[PDB]
């Protein structure tokens, strides 16, 4: 005898797009400073071009991890499968958009930074069509087995969509076929229970929310490095401006802006080694949304804890879960 | 495969000629190489020109500054300037370490993607290529590979009235590997990727438990291969 | 030119149109959809169209089209075969 234990994996994807204008954030949009900074060189171009870098790296990273099919796809609005019940996982009409009660409820289990040249550039990919995107999956996975992925949909029984599935486990489809009614409820419990774990504990939810929390922490730290004097005699630029004079004046504000600079380098290199980490997580959350959400993979303990059957995939904020 | 060996071998020149075209058309079609590259000698002209700027020092010719100050000035001076420059270098050389560890993640995948899609066949979709994966052909590229993956796709297709299994004395049938469908009145087993006419038969198929259990189970006859021959 | 968070009164102080990520000047909104070229933000995306009638040239900014929309006909006993 056995179980199905549904399982929630859960992958970031991509950072939030922080950019950066050098002008206005090192220098108080002063004259004298602007002078100074392009006095320096070409160190704000190089920032500006490594922040525009790993937006344009974000971008990639969410299309390549999600667009894995062209067609968009529609799931049929009758619900027979063989007493498979979907509904917490299809796209809900009344939602405000075309989502599921699944990441309605991850939506709310996750959590000043402007005026400063801290412009966080928009997502490419709104909520709505990664959404769109994830229902389509979805409806590739349960009403096209896993041929959809390979070149254009084929209707398949969703029965035998999981006989299959089984028979390539290595169990053989008589189980299913003298179980489905029985497996049919096994699934509407396991969902069960993992609905109402989503719903209750968020502390399995770490992965996002920490990613989210170490972005943020950076990015305030960086705001609030301005505050400091790194050696100068004044926090505000301008309070420099006031009285000291060009003799003195140009001294201070070049300790005080290759402080500032060098604040700002440290950050953007933080931002370097954590968009490429979560790009290499990336690319594992696209080869999981190929190796088993548009199949099943033969090797263990890659996608699921035990015998791989099937994969949904839902959205959230900047990341993707896996129901395996 | 022996019934369409011409068919598949003229597709797959077909293939290669259009590969021809498609590479000798236009030039952002290989854009990954050109990326690095790019962005490699890109990122080395920026180091190359910091050189011009002051950095706040005297100016930025170096010898110049040699020739205009005298050492007890100059000490200070040139501090600025090197120090200046030792930031810029460091800046460079630490964005230089990150994309070579994205480089390094880059290869480790191609050594993974030449050791199954060439070394053997990985049955993981979408791996390979887009649909079901044959083979790969490596071939260079200036500080770069490059992989013609051959897939398999379905082209054409056309649906039918299937069936979960059949009971031929109540007893429930289940293909050995195949989908119970019917053209017409008459049903047939095949394979799940391909159309294959099949009379049913007890190799086709395994048999086991009875009907009364299973969901959607059609009643169809279950022809037998041995009554034909034990007849004479 | 694309504006990021000047929600696009202040420009002047020609054709504007909004996005979540500020407005475009010099931009044709067009409802027909079309998989894009040039991402420019909330799925909203650029592109350049030749016409023949007014304007033989334009700047084109589009809701992205997520794919072609294809609905799959499923049921319970019908099977498509790759034939
Ligand atoms: C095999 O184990 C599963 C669960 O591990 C059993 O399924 C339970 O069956 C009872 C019937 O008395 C139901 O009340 C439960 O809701 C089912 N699920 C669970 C999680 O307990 C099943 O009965 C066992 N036996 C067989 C032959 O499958
Ligand atoms: C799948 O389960 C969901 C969760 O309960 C069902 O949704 C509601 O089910 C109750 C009864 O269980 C109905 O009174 C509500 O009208 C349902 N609401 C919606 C929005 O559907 C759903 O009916 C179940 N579906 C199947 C096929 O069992
Ligand atoms: C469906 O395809 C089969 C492929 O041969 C057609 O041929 C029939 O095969 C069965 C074998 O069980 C014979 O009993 C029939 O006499 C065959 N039909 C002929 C010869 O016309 C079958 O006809 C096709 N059916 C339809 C409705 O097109
Ligand atoms: C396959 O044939 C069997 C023959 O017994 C059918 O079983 C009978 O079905 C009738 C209704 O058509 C019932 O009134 C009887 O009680 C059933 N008897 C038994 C022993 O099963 C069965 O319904 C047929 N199934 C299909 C799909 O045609
Ligand atoms: C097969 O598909 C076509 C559309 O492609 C549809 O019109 C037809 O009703 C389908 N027939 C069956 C038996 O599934
Ligand atoms: C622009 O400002 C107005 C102020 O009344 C505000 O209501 C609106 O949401 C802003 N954005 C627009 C019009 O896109
Ligand atoms: C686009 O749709 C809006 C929605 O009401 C409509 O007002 C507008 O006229 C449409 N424009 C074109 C060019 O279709
Ligand atoms: C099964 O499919 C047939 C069409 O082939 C349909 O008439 C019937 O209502 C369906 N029943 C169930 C339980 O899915």
């Amino acid at each position: 005898n056995f179980t199905i234990s549904v399982t929630t994996e859960i992958l970031p994807v991509s950072m939030t797009k922080t950019s950066v204008d050098c002008t206005m954030y090192i220098c108080g949009d002063s004259t004298e400073c602007s002078n100074l900074l392009l006095q320096y060189g070409s160190f704000c171009t190089q920032l500006n071009r490594a922040l525009t870098g790993i937006a344009v790296e974000q971008d990639k990273n969410t299309q390549e991890v999600f667009a894995q099919v062209k067609q968009i796809y529609k799931t049929p609005p009758i619900k027979d499968f063989g007493g498979f019940n979907f509904s917490q996982i299809l796209p809900d009409p009344s939602k405000p958009s075309k989502r599921s009660f699944i990441e309605d409820l991850l939506f709310n289990k996750v959590t000043a930074q402007k005026f400063n040249g801290l412009t966080v550039l928009p997502p490419l990919l709104t909520d709505e069509m990664i959404a769109q995107y994830t229902s389509a999956l979805l409806a590739g996975t349960i009403t096209s087995g896993w041929t959809f992925g390979a070149g254009a949909a084929l209707q398949i029984p969703f029965a035998m969509q999981m006989a299959y599935r089984f028979n390539g486990i290595g169990v053989t489809q008589n189980v299913l076929y003298e179980n489905q009614k029985l497996i049919a409820n096994q699934f509407n419990s396991a969902i069960g229970k993992i609905q109402d774990s989503l719903s209750s504990t968020a502390s399995a939810l770490g992965k996002l929310q920490d990613v989210v929390n170490q972005n943020a922490q950076a990015l305030n730290t960086l705001v609030k490095q301005l505050s400091s004097n790194f050696g100068a005699i004044s926090s505000v630029l301008n309070d420099i401006l006031s009285r000291l004079d060009p003799p003195e004046a140009e001294v201070q504000i070049d300790r005080l802006i290759t402080g500032r600079l060098q604040s700002l380098q440290t950050y953007v290199t933080q931002q370097l080694i954590r968009a490429a980490e979560i790009r290499a997580s990336a690319n594992l959350a696209a080869t999981k949304m190929s190796e088993c959400v548009l199949g099943q993979s033969k090797r263990v303990d890659f996608c699921g804890k035990g015998y791989h059957l099937m994969s949904f995939p839902q959205s959230a904020p900047h990341g993707v879960v896996f129901l395996h | 495969l022996y019934e369409n060996q011409k068919l598949i071998a003229n597709q797959f020149n077909s293939a290669i000629g259009k590969i021809q075209d498609s590479l000798s058309s236009t030039a952002s079609a290989l854009g990954k190489l050109q990326d690095v590259v790019n962005q490699n000698a890109q990122a080395l002209n920026t180091l190359v020109k910091q050189l011009s700027s002051n950095f706040g020092a005297i100016s930025s010719v170096l010898n110049d500054i040699l020739s205009r100050l005298d050492p007890p000035e100059a000490e200070v001076q040139i501090d600025r300037l090197i120090t200046g420059r030792l930031q810029s270098l460091q800046t460079y050389v630490t964005q230089q370490l990150i994309r070579a560890a994205e480089i390094r993640a880059s290869a480790n995948l191609a050594a993974t993607k030449m050791s199954e899609c060439v070394l053997g066949q990985s049955k993981r979709v979408d791996f390979c290529g887009k649909g079901y994966h044959l083979m790969s052909f490596p071939q260079s590229a200036p500080h770069g590979v490059v992989f013609l993956h051959v897939t398999y796709v379905p082209a054409q297709e056309k649906n039918f009235t299937t069936a979960p299994a059949i009971c031929h004395d109540g007893k429930a049938h289940f293909p050995r590997e195949g989908v119970f469908v019917s053209n017409g009145t008459h049903w047939f087993v095949t394979q799940r990727n391909f159309y294959e006419p099949q009379i049913i038969t007890t190799d086709n198929t395994f048999v086991s438990g009875n009907c009364d259990v299973v969901i959607g189970i059609v009643n169809n006859t279950v022809y037998d291969p041995l009554q034909p021959e034990l007849d004479s | 030119v694309l504006y990021q968070d000047v929600n696009c009164t202040e420009v002047p102080v020609s054709n504007v149109f909004q996005t979540r990520a500020g407005c475009l000047i010099g931009a044709e909104h067009v409802n027909n959809s079309y998989e894009c070229d040039i991402p420019i933000g909330a799925g909203i995306c650029a592109s350049y169209q030749t016409q023949t009638s007014v304007a033989s040239q334009s700047i084109i900014a589009y809701t992205m089209s997520l794919g072609a929309e294809n609905s799959v006909a499923y049921s319970n006993n019908s099977i498509a075969i790759p034939t």
